[PDB]
């Protein structure tokens, strides 16, 4: 590996340009930068932010896992285009519209158990009943001290 | 159309190469050699 | 799209592989047999009407509503096959498929296991090194200027000539080690 | 302590009078016996330090960090003996006298006394390990990272003199055990507060404290084996120790002086392991990882709870331990493929199925699984910084999601999947490696059935 | 008629539903002519070093070489502090630790008052 | 006292054995795998010694065997517990855990790492052992991570996929997410009961346990796949058919249900957490058995069925009800790890084919099979007097006669007929019909592994919950009066369940064809959490790792402040103070203006 083959500075005449898409192996045409703000990528191409997933899985590939060939540029967040991390792969539903499925129900199910949480189902029937003025000595009372008569009576 | 006769002549020689390999992936009735237990 | 050796997908493979997935996805959406045989001939029935279009231009925008038409009308799980990409059973046995250099890095203890079997494997290895100068010179006399076009590669040309590149194509492990 | 400080100058003969094919087994030999000797420390007591003279003593935070030292010498000597076969002689002797005296620093850098020869020796570890750095990395940029590595210690530490020749002045010693008895308390000033920074910040720059870490992964990446191992494993621990000590004569000022440096710590160990997420060089990954480690040693610090204290040293000793054998196994698959690109070589558990394991070992004990004493102090920093408060938890439960997902991550990158095609010189794994792993496995494994020796002062 | 399928950042457009894959044009005929050439060079380039029975090592890619050098060592000399960089970087670094210090200072406000005032549960509590 | 804490102990240190035997070998072994099950076999036949005697006396005991570490006032031993759960549980795992192996010794045959494998599992059960007898935090928290950990390299099992190894990394990172509030229990216990050990946590009895419950609550939706936190548990099928069944059915995932079944004093008194754990659990039961209905995948399927089951087992915890909860984990243990079989086996004979729309023709062709799947099925969906009927109907039975969230209630009813729609969805599309599998039929099942065990836990699945529940204790006072609507709601909501479905089953042989609504694109996609959820908040993640940290602050701007900004200063400090021109008159007139300086302007005569 030698230094013209090593990332550079950001291209602004059209030949530094042309050199460094010779220099990443792809068209000329194809090569786009990341706009230079300053974020420190330089003359490294933006690849169009597909995942993996997407590429021909029945290609003959290079590295059937990664699904990339040799010399092929790799996009800068490779690894995180891997397909064990994020997919941009197509989804049969639009994402808004799975968004809104579910928001909708996620928000809809908290607000009927807050409403079943408000107005609560219970049985007619009155209170369970406990001998020994509510079970004090077994609930933690100190006998030495002396509840407040608690009497039932039958029905 | 399917593939051209230089890719037929390749597959038939790749073909032959292959099952040739898969062939003597076989084992021999010595082999495996066991070590006197 | 993406292909090896045609740098594109004619209009005449889209819409065999459209016809294909709208197959598929009608299989995945009508899992009975009798029920898709019947909706499956519907299908031919639709892709063999406009069948005969000579405008391109009408049969390119004829493909690209019938691709919104099965995007629109695809299952949404649709059915893979086990070892196809995505299956349940895809990729599975790559934790087996180890590669042949690895038996040169055995120990004489267990090379000697096997004796036919790696006195087989030096004459495959030597037929293989003494195959390579021949078809390295094959493959830079035949290449055109500006490197190869296509990814394609030509086959052996000689009667004692193995073809170029062969070596893991021939020794690639099997699907089930 | 002079038991221990003879052995290893005795070392500098049996490496230089060597036969010339004898230099690594007598140096490996002798230092596991200075290893087993090492266990006489042991000697604690529930009151009083093993205090031997008015130079050296030994408590119970000094003494696992001593077993550990001791015990990294012979592992550093089996690590750095393959990639330096093809070295000169004198050359590879005089990387053998770097070590031993790297050693011989650090030994008498823990048992030290008195705070100013606390300095010297620790200071004194800068020089063997910039010249291991910048004379037996690999790469061009080991002269820059030696440069960093330099300067933002001595940057740091300069300070730290001054501050503690001030103590000197005005306290009369600085003796520790001294200053057990004579501490007074610091009152809340401007001068109090600089005496503060000066006698942190070194300490702070050496655990790494988040943002003045930038040392590390270029110091620890761009050494050899065994300086990303004593780098890793002890000249990190430095700081906890120094702060360990430091933090008895600044009270109760501490108390509101250690508010950012918690927070960049807290904050530090969320962004540094989040960092490990985006690492393709796997050297760097397990760099930033010792960052967010250490990270949690920092806090339980500067909370100062026994909890904390506990958690942290044992924090420290089984830190020690993992960092050291996950740098270890790095340069195993980096003496294959000669890179340290981690998506590079994959798949290795099908060809390399016991150094898998050894890698999974590491990873688990990584991600802090119990009973390991990894598990152990995580969990004991955890407590003491629930009951500091108790909104912390969530920066700390957040930190133990992230740290598993880069400890499996590594352990998913390299070793599962499907193998590099092209890459085809992955030997079998050598019997010194594994020997490595296991020297290193085995007694991390071992101290989760008697934790108690390496729980600090306080237990 | 149908929904058309909107694409996200996360759920690219699909192949099919492309208008520009079906573009006829001589130019990008030779566009897609040019990236297979491309693309045959590199994969002849690569195989035949990765068949060769002399080679046994590592068929290096410049490629991944070039990405690992441009993920770390090409950032800070293509580094320019302008007001873009300043704002993201004194907002996602110094922001949090503010955030964190008065989430943390005020919770240990509130907690040692409680404390020393007498109202804060502390019965069992001699773990700490 | 002898008998009991022997065979206890024993019954553990037998199944550690193994593991030394695995370690310590050298040579290619005499069938490993009929080893290790003798061994569990061996392990059930001596468990159930202090389980009989602990049906006899009610006894009871904590074994606090070794002392391990003294953290000054916390005196951690190795300390298990002996209790009505650990003996109605030890066992029903153990059997379980028999029948699973004898089923892996013709299902992982072929696998050339099948010593690793039963390794793997033996590992996992040993921890789960270690999970649920424990006594104290810490220790359930070494079974809990051992749990997670075999979990993660049994779906991980198949390497080289990488679909196995992102679902083993998705089951860990939703565990990890529980773990947090687990740790956060044990940080609360610790800092205000000064305990681990559960005895000084149920004798304090402490009132503000709003916080640790809530810790609970998260782990065990991180555990046992809850709302939030349930898709790693469909994502974990994609591990071998025993390790679905063994550790994703019946052992692992019932572990956050036993960790708020451990906890139950703390939440009879607590009714907040009561009400959260009753909304989460009829949240997931609703929510998983919806997103079951339209599931081609069988063992998708059947993962649905018990993240559900799991949710129930949270309703009746939630109505204060622990004890119904844990029998209803004994009972479910049996049915779902023999549904999993059975679908293992059609899954072997149709050559790994687990999408159920090529299946069909079962009823005849596997008849062992058809008969073991029906007969779980009818566990599951609670036909009576099977062994599903002794536990969830009387869930049913204290859901509507207790003060309740009647939400709760009614998605619990609606979650009730989705598992006999998703039943009758496996028995239809499984075993009646047509064949829609391949030509070349292998079906076979004619191994006495695999006969003998189904055959076992289909005893089980006949029998248990009558001798469980009638040997069992009463721990609480079964509400047994109620109406005829009442007391029936929950078989009348089956049959209405199996027969909307047998409708919706028979509107698929019609020659009509429908477009998909966004109810079954809703259902189909997983109600859109994995979809949305695995592909956002992992992106927000890592361009925060990457643009934020890596790049943006320890490459740049920590890099910019301190080490650049100082150096590019000493240089530019440099490069003024040596850029003299060297002629003499300047350095003299230099001096002249020093000498002007230090006496006019600094005083330094004076
Ligand atoms: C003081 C006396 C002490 C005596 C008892 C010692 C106790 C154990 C100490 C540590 C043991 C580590 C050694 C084994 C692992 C490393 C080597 C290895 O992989 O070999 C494989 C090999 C067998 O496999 P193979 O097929 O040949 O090759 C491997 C394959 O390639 C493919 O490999 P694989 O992945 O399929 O197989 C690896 C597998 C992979 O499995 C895993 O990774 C799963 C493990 C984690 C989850 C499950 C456990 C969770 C926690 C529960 C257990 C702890 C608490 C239990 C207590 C009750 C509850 C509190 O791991 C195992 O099988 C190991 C089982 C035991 C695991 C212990 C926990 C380690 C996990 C990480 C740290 C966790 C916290 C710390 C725990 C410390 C415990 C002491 O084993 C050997 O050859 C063994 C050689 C001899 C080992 C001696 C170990 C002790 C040496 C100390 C010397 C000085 C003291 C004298 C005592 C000597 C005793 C003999
Ligand atoms: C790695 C990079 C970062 C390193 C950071 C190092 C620590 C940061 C703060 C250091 C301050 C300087 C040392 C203070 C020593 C204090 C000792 C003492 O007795 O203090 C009380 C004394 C007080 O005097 P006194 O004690 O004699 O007074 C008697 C007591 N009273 C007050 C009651 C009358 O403090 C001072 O005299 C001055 C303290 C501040 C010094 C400011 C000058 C230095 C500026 C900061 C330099 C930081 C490092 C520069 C390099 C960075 C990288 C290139
Ligand atoms: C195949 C060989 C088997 C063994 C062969 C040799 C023995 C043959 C049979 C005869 C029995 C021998 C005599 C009895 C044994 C000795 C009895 C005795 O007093 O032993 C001293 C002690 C008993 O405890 P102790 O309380 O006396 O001592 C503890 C030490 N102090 C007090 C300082 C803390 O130790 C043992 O018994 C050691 C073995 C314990 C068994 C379980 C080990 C589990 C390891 C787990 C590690 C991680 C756990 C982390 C979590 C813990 C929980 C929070
Ligand atoms: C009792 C109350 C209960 C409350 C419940 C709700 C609360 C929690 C809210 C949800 C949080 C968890 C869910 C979001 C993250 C899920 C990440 C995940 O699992 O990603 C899986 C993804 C691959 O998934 P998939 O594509 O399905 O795999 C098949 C392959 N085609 O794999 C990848 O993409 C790999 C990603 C690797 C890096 C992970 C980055 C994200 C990490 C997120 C940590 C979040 C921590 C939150 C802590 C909060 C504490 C209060
Ligand atoms: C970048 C890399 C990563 C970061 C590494 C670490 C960098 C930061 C290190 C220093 C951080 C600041 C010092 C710690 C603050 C602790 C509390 C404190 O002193 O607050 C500042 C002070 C508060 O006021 P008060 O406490 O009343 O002051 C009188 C004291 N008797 O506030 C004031 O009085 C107002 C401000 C006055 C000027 C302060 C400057 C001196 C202190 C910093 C040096
Ligand atoms: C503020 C701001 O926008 O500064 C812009 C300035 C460069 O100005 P420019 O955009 O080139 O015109 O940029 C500068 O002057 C350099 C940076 C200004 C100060 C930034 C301080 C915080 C930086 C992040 C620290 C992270 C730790
Ligand atoms: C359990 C009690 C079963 C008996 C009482 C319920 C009877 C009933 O409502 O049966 C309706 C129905 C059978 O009738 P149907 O399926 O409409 O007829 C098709 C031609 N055989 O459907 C059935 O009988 C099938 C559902 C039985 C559910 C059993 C498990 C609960
Ligand atoms: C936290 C602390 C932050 C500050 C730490 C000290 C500065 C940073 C580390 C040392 C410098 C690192 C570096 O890369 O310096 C190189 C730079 C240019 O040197 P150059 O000749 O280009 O390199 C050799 C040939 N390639 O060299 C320079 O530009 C000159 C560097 C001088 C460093 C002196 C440090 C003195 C600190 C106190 C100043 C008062």
């Amino acid at each position: 590996i030698t230094k013209d083959m090593l990332p550079g500075p950001y291209p602004k005449t059209p030949e530094e340009r042309a050199a460094a898409a010779k220099k990443y192996n792809m068209r000329v045409e194809d090569y786009e930068p990341y706009p230079d703000d300053g974020m420190g990528y330089g003359d490294y191409p933006k690849l169009p932010d597909r995942s993996q997933q997407e590429r021909d899985p029945w290609y003959d590939w290079d590295h059937p896992d990664l699904r990339l060939n040799w010399g092929e540029p790799m996009h800068w967040d490779l690894d995180m285009y891997i397909r064990n991390r994020v997919d941009t792969s197509p989804t049969p539903v639009n994402w808004n519209l799975m968004c809104k499925h579910l928001f909708g129900f996620v928000a809809f199910m908290l607000f009927m158990f807050w409403v079943g949480e408000t107005y609560p189902t219970y049985q007619p029937v009155g209170p369970k009943q406990y001998p020994y003025n509510n079970l004090y000595l077994e609930r933690g009372g100190d006998p030495n001290k002396e509840p407040e008569p608690v009497v039932h009576y039958e029905i | 159309s399917g593939y051209t006769p230089d890719e037929k002549l390749r597959l038939q020689q790749l073909r032959e190469l292959r099952r040739r390999w898969l062939k003597d992936q076989e084992l021999s009735p010595r082999e495996p050699v066991l070590p006197p237990r | 799209a993406f292909l090896p050796s045609a740098a594109y997908l004619t209009h005449q493979q889209k819409v065999l592989q459209l016809y294909k997935r709208a197959l598929r996805h009608l299989e995945s959406r009508c899992v009975h047999r009798d029920k898709y045989r019947y909706f499956a001939c519907l299908l031919r029935a639709r892709f063999d009407e406009h069948k005969n279009e000579k405008d391109m231009v009408k049969a390119t925008q004829l493909l690209r509503e019938a691709e919104k038409e099965f995007w629109h009308g695809q299952h949404p799980q649709p059915y893979i096959f086990p070892e196809s990409p995505g299956g349940t059973s895809y990729e599975r046995y790559e934790c087996y498929k180890v590669p042949e250099w690895c038996l040169d890095d055995w120990h004489p203890s267990e090379k000697a296991m096997y004796p036919d079997y790696f006195a087989k494997r030096e004459q495959w290895k030597k037929l293989r090194r003494e195959s390579w100068e021949r078809e390295v010179k094959q493959l830079q006399e035949e290449t055109p200027v500006g490197g190869p076009r296509t990814e394609a590669l030509p086959p052996a040309r000689k009667q004692g000539d193995l073809p170029p590149l062969w070596w893991h194509i021939v020794t690639r492990p099997r699907e089930r080690p | 302590m002079l038991k221990y400080i003879i052995p290893t100058m005795m070392l500098m003969p049996l490496t230089w009078l060597s036969k010339n094919s004898m230099i690594w087994i007598n140096t490996t030999l002798h230092s596991l016996l200075i290893s087993l000797t090492s266990l006489l420390l042991l000697n604690q007591f529930g009151d009083n330090s093993l205090n031997f003279s008015l130079t050296f003593f030994s408590d119970s935070l000094s003494t696992p960090l001593l077993i550990l030292t001791m015990w990294l010498l012979p592992l550093m000597l089996m690590a750095s003996q393959h990639h330096l076969s093809k070295e000169n002689l004198a050359r590879k002797k005089l990387f053998i006298s770097m070590l031993i005296l790297l050693q011989l620093f650090l030994i008498m850098t823990f048992t030290a006394t008195e705070l100013i020869f606390f300095y010297i020796m620790f200071e004194a570890t800068l020089v063997p390990t910039l010249i291991i750095i910048t004379r037996w990395g690999n790469q061009t940029e080991r002269l820059n990272a030696g440069l960093y590595f330099l300067f933002y210690t001595l940057a740091g530490s300069l300070p730290l003199l001054v501050a503690l020749i001030y103590i000197q002045n005005t306290m009369g010693s600085l003796n520790f055990l001294i200053l057990q008895y004579w501490v007074q308390p610091m009152p809340n000033s401007w001068s109090n507060t600089f005496m503060w920074l000066a006698c942190m910040m070194a300490f702070m720059v050496k655990m790494p404290l988040y943002g003045l870490h930038l040392w590390l992964p270029k110091a620890h990446v761009e050494a050899p084996i065994a300086g990303s191992m004593v780098l890793a494993a002890i000249l990190l621990k430095l700081g906890g120790y120094g702060m360990m000590r430091i933090t008895l004569l600044l009270n109760p000022i501490t108390d509101f002086m250690a508010y950012p440096f918690i927070m960049l710590s807290l904050w530090g160990m969320i962004m540094t392991s989040s960092i490990c997420l985006r690492q393709t060089d796997l050297k760097s990954l397990i760099a930033y990882s010792s960052v967010s480690h250490m990270a949690l040693v920092i806090v339980a610090i500067l909370i100062q709870t026994p909890w904390s204290y506990m958690g942290a040293t044992a924090l420290m000793i089984a830190h020690g331990l993992t960092s050291s054998m996950l740098f270890c196994l790095a340069n195993s698959n980096y003496e294959r493929v000669h890179s340290r690109t981690m998506i590079l070589a994959r798949g290795l558990q099908t060809l390399l199925p016991l150094m898998a394991a050894w890698w999974l070992l590491a990873s688990l004990t990584n991600l802090a699984l119990p009973p390991s004493i990894n598990l152990i102090g995580e969990l004991f920093v955890v407590m003491s910084t629930f009951s500091w408060s108790n909104i912390t938890i969530i920066l700390m439960g957040l930190n133990m999601v992230i740290t598993a997902l880069y400890s499996l991550y590594m352990l998913i990158t390299t070793q599962r999947g499907k193998h590099t095609h092209h890459i085809n010189n992955i030997l079998p794994s050598f019997t010194r490696e594994n020997a490595l792993m296991s020297l290193h496995m085995l007694p991390l494994l071992l101290l989760s059935l008697n934790p108690k020796i390496i729980l600090g002062p306080l237990y | 008629s149908f929904p058309k399928y909107e694409p996200s950042r996360l759920a690219s457009l699909p192949t099919t539903l492309d208008p520009a894959e079906y573009d006829i044009s001589s130019e990008t005929r030779k566009a897609q002519a040019e990236r297979l050439a491309i693309r045959s060079r590199l994969k002849r380039e690569y195989q035949l070093q990765y068949n060769d029975p002399s080679r046994r090592g590592v068929v290096e890619d410049p490629a991944l070489i070039r990405w690992t050098c441009a993920r770390s060592a090409n950032v800070y000399p293509n580094f320019r502090p302008n007001t873009k960089t300043s704002l993201l970087g004194a907002l996602f670094g110094i922001g949090p630790l503010i955030f964190w210090y008065y989430v943390f200072k005020t919770d240990r406000d509130r907690k040692e008052k409680l404390i020393q005032e007498g109202k804060l549960d502390r019965t069992f509590n001699i773990s700490y | 006292m002898n008998l009991f804490s022997s065979l206890t102990l024993v019954t553990l240190i037998l199944l550690t054995m193994p593991i030394a035997a695995i370690n310590f070998n050298t040579h290619k072994f005499t069938n490993y795998p009929l080893y290790v099950k003798t061994t569990i076999s061996c392990a059930f036949i001596t468990s159930m010694i202090p389980t009989m005697m602990f049906i006899h006396t009610g006894q009871e005991m904590i074994i606090s065997n070794w002392h391990w570490l003294t953290i000054q006032t916390l005196k951690l031993s190795l300390s298990f517990k002996m209790d009505f759960f650990s003996m109605m549980f030890v066992p029903v795992a153990l059997f379980v855990t028999w029948s699973i192996m004898e089923f892996s010794m013709w299902y992982m045959h072929s696998d050339p790492n099948i010593n690793q494998f039963f390794k793997y599992l033996l590992l996992f059960l040993i921890t789960m052992l270690i999970l649920v007898t424990a006594n104290n935090l810490f220790q359930l928290f070494i079974g809990w991570e051992g749990v997670g950990i075999m979990s993660f390299l049994l779906i991980g099992w198949w390497y080289g996929r990488t679909d196995a190894n992102t679902a083993a990394l998705q089951a860990i990172l939703y565990n990890r997410i529980g773990d947090i509030g687990f740790i956060l229990a044990m940080a609360w216990f610790l800092i205000n009961l000064n305990t681990w050990d559960l005895q000084q946590i149920f004798m304090l009895n402490p009132n503000d346990s709003n916080l640790p419950l809530m810790g609970l609550i998260l782990a065990a939706t991180g555990k046992s796949a809850q709302f939030g936190l349930h898709p790693w548990l469909p994502s974990a099928m994609e591990g071998p058919t025993p390790v679905s069944a063994l550790l994703h059915s019946s052992t692992m995932v019932v572990a956050g249900i036993f960790l708020l079944i451990r906890f139950y004093p703390l939440t009879e008194n607590n009714k907040f957490g009561q009400s959260i754990m009753l909304c989460l659990g009829a949240m997931t039961t609703l929510f998983t058995a919806m997103c079951a209905l339209t599931q081609n995948d069988i063992k998708k399927i059947i993962a649905f069925s018990t993240s559900s089951q799991l949710g129930l087992m949270m309703v009746t915890i939630g109505i204060n009800q622990p004890h119904l909860a844990f029998l209803h984990i004994c009972t479910h243990a049996f049915f779902k790890a023999m549904l999993f079989m059975c679908s293992g086996s059609i899954i072997h004979s149709l050559n790994d084919e687990q999408d159920i729309r090529k299946m069909g023709g079962l009823f005849k062709a596997m008849p062992f099979t058809t008969t073991a799947l029906i007969i779980g099925s009818l566990a599951l969906t609670g036909m009576p007097f099977l062994t599903g009927f002794y536990s969830k109907d009387l869930i049913i039975e204290s859901a509507n006669t207790s003060y309740t969230n009647a939400w709760a209630l009614l998605m619990t009813l609606v979650a009730t007929s989705f598992t006999a729609i998703y039943s009758t969805r496996i028995i239809f599309f499984a075993l009646l019909g047509q064949p829609r599998f391949p030509t070349l039929i292998n079906i076979n099942e004619n191994n006495p592994f695999l006969i003998n065990s189904i055959k076992r836990l289909l005893i089980g699945s006949l029998f248990a919950g009558f001798i469980i529940s009638n040997n069992i204790p009463p721990m609480t006072i079964p509400q047994m009066t109620m109406p005829h609507y009442l007391k029936m709601t929950a078989l009348t909501v089956t049959i209405l369940g199996f027969i909307l479905a047998l409708e919706i089953s028979n509107t698929t042989h019609y020659l009509k064809f429908n477009y998909p609504s966004n109810t079954f694109k809703f259902s189909n996609l997983l109600g859109y959490y994995p979809t949305i959820m695995h592909r956002l908040t992992p992106y927000m993640n890592l361009t925060m790792s990457q643009k934020s940290a890596s790049s943006l602050l320890d490459l740049i701007w920590l890099e910019t402040i301190l080490p650049k900004t100082i150096s590019l200063a000493q240089m530019k400090m440099s490069t003024t103070i040596t850029s003299q021109k060297g002629l003499i008159k300047l350095y003299f007139l230099s001096f002249l203006i020093t000498i002007l300086i230090s006496t006019t302007l600094l005083n330094f005569h004076e």
